[PDB]
């Protein structure tokens, strides 16, 4: 799962060459953040 | 300061030692920056070029 940039949408590629975003030209992919558990010390 | 460039080269004609070839440069004009990508044109900022 990737986010596009000025356009919204799910990539979610994971071939090499797939490195375009569909349906938006710009090839600029942002990794989304999943659902974990992070602890940190206050 | 393009303009100036250009009109400054004159360029003399061409032989090889009848037929001359003379070649001449006319109004130089710039166009905005462009994405050339495979799909379609796309606007192209500074921020798409330091990332790509
Ligand atoms: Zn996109």
């Amino acid at each position: 799962t990737y986010v596009c940039g000025d356009c919204g949408q799910e990539n979610t590629l994971k071939s090499g060459d797939v490195i375009q975003c569909r349906e938006c030209g710009y090839r600029i992919l942002y990794k989304k953040r999943t659902r974990r558990v992070v602890q940190y010390e206050a | 300061g393009l303009q100036n460039v250009f009109q400054s080269f004159g360029e003399m004609l061409v032989e090889p030692s009848w037929r001359y070839a003379t070649v001449k440069f006319g109004e130089v004009t710039v166009e905005k920056p462009t994405f050339f990508s495979d799909d379609k044109e796309l606007e192209f900022l500074p921020w798409h070029a330091r990332l790509q």
